[PDB]
RNA sequence: AUUUAUAUACUUCGGCUACGUGUUC
RNA sequence: ACGAGAACACGUAUGCCGAAGUAUAUAAAU
């Protein structure tokens, strides 16, 4: 969808990343969501498990602490959009939007990482 | 003229990844989605080995031509000759008991272990991501034994015994160096399929 | 080994190559003149019209029969200015061309032959089976034996791999060329064979000629 | 005068691999993009294991002739004593359930798993890409059987239900020995499709 | 035609193949050519009733002949697989003449 | 149009392949558009499936990434324009077109596989 | 709590439609 | 009352045979 790589591209600011956000920043991040990308994928029906509504809910969990713990973190995560779209991947139970998702994230992580100092 | 079927199972004992496929991961079967072993591993496993425990010369190193029975019992036929291999190994499948196991234990399929590559006097470490079939996970698997000539079942069993005695103390898959791969056998049957050939007098451990 | 006269079988089970049989007719397209006009206003003699007369006739009268003699190929109508050969396809070619040679000497260069030459299967009524340069310099002698250096060279390339070049290169389309350079990628040639092969492709007088040699490899 | 129809489908136990297009591609039908199994293939297996399992001696290796019913029911019109084929097999098509099922389940129609080679006294490596219908997919199949003669039908039906059971135990396409393309048979039906004779009291498991 | 010009289908496929020798067991191969799946081709016959108190035997005589076809092959190799064939779209027209072909079937 | 082999003969610098690169630092990518290669053979229409536009953009995502990786990577997917080709193709939603490309990027593979140390 | 993110080698090698048979009574 | 009339390029046989997705480099420093 490709706006994540138009948002990325707006983030470069006079040179700073997300004002002073690092990839390592990120790490549990990526490695929650490939942790999930793992137990999905294992998975056969779209209908997600409901221990994976509550895997998702923790997710949230990381996600408002990472936020918690830097500004940084905080502006990243709420420019571009994680938060409804979790919620809305938390309404709809379908997993390929949650690979969907998966892949999105991995989009930001790589062209963020060759959009760096 | 007869077929003999021998079955039996698999059980994993460390690590095992085959990795025919390949962060890297294993062969893994797409009606179902489960690892398999691919009976060409096996197969080749079984051949160097059986192979290199009797004579290996460097000219018989060259062109993987081997020893008469082994010729006979996994089958060249380039060398102008007439040979068929004698034994149809197949594929092995993650057993029900197994799946059974695994979903009512809530343990997962495969772990997945990290690595690490710390380069001498730079001290600089390259991470590594692998994946391999989880302990005590069990295939099931099925030799068929053609019979062609009757004087030579009693030897070729036994020679199968022993391949698979060594087999069981060797490796089986990549990375065996570095402590996974290991198998062993069980719960074999014999059973004569098609035809009138006994299989009582005949024992495999 | 059999002095007895044998059929049309003789000739069509060889083996090497297909068994089938080859035919030519050769006619001198200046003869008309040749005997009419002849050498102009100062030759024309009833003398030198016979003396012309009976070379061309003893030229394709005995000439021919100790040609023939490393062809298995046998003479049919042979005399006027009428030649007709029967045998062997491959032989049929390579006796014509040396024929056509063996002629433009005796003649000094000075008649040429107008021939023509089919392939038809074994014991087809042979009523109905009879209704150079460059030939010879380009395709026989250039691109044939690169193919036949390249074919003995690299085994496993049969008909079957020459007849995917055919379909790929009669079909005159680049999408076929863009395959033919996968193709030849593939193919365990030496480089300078598979250079020269696609090269070749590349023109339509290149590539007419190629597919001209590998058919006759066949 | 009548013909016996013998209608069925063929389950890939495991990876077949016909492949006849030679990377290392399978035979595909034009008009659909599809795997096939060809019927000469599933014919000349039943030829091979029935002549294999009735007599075949080394004066019968030199001649490809063999025992009197295989050449009765397969035929051979070649010296003499010629007898017109009584049995006709068809190809055999990737059935529309399963492309039911794998179109509702995003099941690719063909896996590309790896193999490789190790070589001896150079243990050097050396890697390859085969194609192979996925698991668990079946075709359709037909065969056609004339009777020109009223009282042997019980008996070429008996050896047709031999050549079955002995092909079931074996593979088709290649690479048999090595783990790919066993199959079984299932979901039999015998009707007679022209005619006037009763097929109640025949059966092929 | 035009369904194949519109989906870029060759026209004729080759299929490969090979032969096992006995006590050899070494295989040569075999190219054959092979007209593509689902085509289809036009046909007419011409009957010409020269005995009116036989129309209906013959027709009946030609169904059958079709019939047999239908569970037959056409060309080489039947019993290898090749060559069976179906008929659809059939019609009886009378073009001369002044008898009624509107009873007669031929499936 | 063979002007990838113009390019290839171009970057053989005095001798080393576009600068440090090897035919295994392109795994991933001739994974990547193979596996593609595979999916798309096997559909029928030539208007292109649209999670295989999702998985043109995945692929672009594997472009960048490889290219934040290694500088010779970067200096082999700029020069010969693997991404405005990218890019007009997502543009087309034409399948021929994809095999085109794929053909160009395997052209480009075996060249470099012979133009090598 | 702070940097890597799979790395270089090999990406199918060997060995290439035979017989009844063409035509007439 | 057409150099016409009868006439299945047809019958037997496969993509097989052998090949292990391998072989190296500790999730570390303050
Ligand atoms: N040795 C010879 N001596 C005298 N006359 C000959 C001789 N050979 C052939 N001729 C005559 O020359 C004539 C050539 O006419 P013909 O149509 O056969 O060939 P042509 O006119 O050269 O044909 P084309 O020009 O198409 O090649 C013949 O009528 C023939 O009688």
């Amino acid at each position: 969808m490709t706006f994540a790589h138009e948002v990325v591209k707006s983030n470069v600011k006079n040179q700073v990343l997300f004002n002073g956000l690092t990839t390592s920043k990120l790490r549990n991040l990526m490695e929650q969501v490939n942790r999930l990308y793992t137990i999905a994928f294992n998975s056969n029906e779209d209908q997600l498990n409901e221990e994976f509504i509550d895997e998702l809910e923790y997710l949230k969990i990381k996600f408002y602490y990472e936020a918690g713990r830097e500004k940084s973190v905080d502006e990243f995560l709420k420019k571009t959009l994680m938060f409804p779209i979790i919620d809305r991947v938390i309404k709809k139970e379908s997993k390929k939007f949650f690979l969907d998702y998966c892949k999105y994230f991995e989009a930001l992580v790589a062209y963020a990482k060759y959009y760096q100092k | 003229y007869s077929k003999i079927k021998i079955s039996g199972t698999i059980e994993v004992v460390t690590g095992l990844h085959i990795g025919g496929g390949g962060d890297s991961p294993v062969v893994r079967d797409l009606q179902t989605k489960l690892p398999i072993i691919p009976g060409s591993s096996i197969k080749g496993k079984m051949r160097n080995l059986l192979a290199k425990h009797f004579g290996l010369k460097m000219k018989q190193e060259s062109h993987n031509q081997d020893d008469e029975r082994v010729l006979r019992l996994f089958g060249s036929s380039e060398k102008g000759n007439i040979q068929r291999a004698r034994l149809q190994i197949s594929d092995a499948f993650f057993s029900e008991k197994t799946k059974e196991h695994f979903a009512q234990n809530d343990i997962a399929y495969t772990e997945t272990k990290f690595e690490n590559t710390i380069n001498r006097l730079t001290a600089v470490a390259n991470p590594r991501q692998i994946e391999r079939v989880t302990r005590g996970s069990e295939f099931d698997f099925v030799f068929i034994y053609n019979v062609d000539e009757e004087s030579q079942v009693e030897d070729d069993f036994e020679n199968i015994e022993k391949a698979i005695h060594l087999l069981e103390n060797d490796y089986l898959g990549g990375g065996g160096t570095r402590g996974n791969g290991r198998i062993q056998f069980k719960d074999t049957n014999i059973e004569t399929v098609v035809g009138e050939y006994d299989s009582t007098n005949l024992k495999i451990k | 080994q059999d002095m007895r006269e044998k059929g049309i079988g003789s000739y069509v089970d060889r083996e090497e190559g297909v068994k089938r049989l080859g035919v030519v007719r050769a006619d001198i397209d200046n003869l008309g003149a040749t005997f009419i006009s002849g050498i102009p206003e100062k030759y024309n003699s009833i003398s030198r019209t016979a003396t012309l007369s009976r070379q061309l006739s003893l030229f394709f009268k005995y000439e021919l029969n100790h040609l023939l003699e490393n062809y298995q190929i046998t003479a049919i109508y042979s005399g006027g200015d009428d030649l007709f050969l029967i045998g062997a396809w491959d032989d049929i070619i390579e006796a014509s061309i040396y024929i056509n040679d063996k002629f433009k000497e005796f003649t000094l260069d000075k008649l040429t032959l107008s021939a023509g030459v089919g392939m038809f299967s074994g014991k087809y009524p042979v009523s109905k089976m009879a209704f150079w340069d460059e030939f010879k310099k380009n395709i026989l002698e250039e691109k044939l034996l690169v193919l036949q250096q390249g074919f003995s060279q690299t085994d496993e390339h049969g008909k079957a791999f020459i007849y995917k070049m055919l379909a790929l290169l009669r079909n005159n389309e680049a999408i076929n060329i863009a395959r033919l350079a996968y193709l030849l990628a593939r193919s365990k040639m030496n480089e300078d064979f598979t250079s020269k092969i696609f090269n070749w492709a590349q023109n339509d007088k290149d590539k007419n000629q190629l597919i001209t040699a590998l058919e006759y490899y066949i």
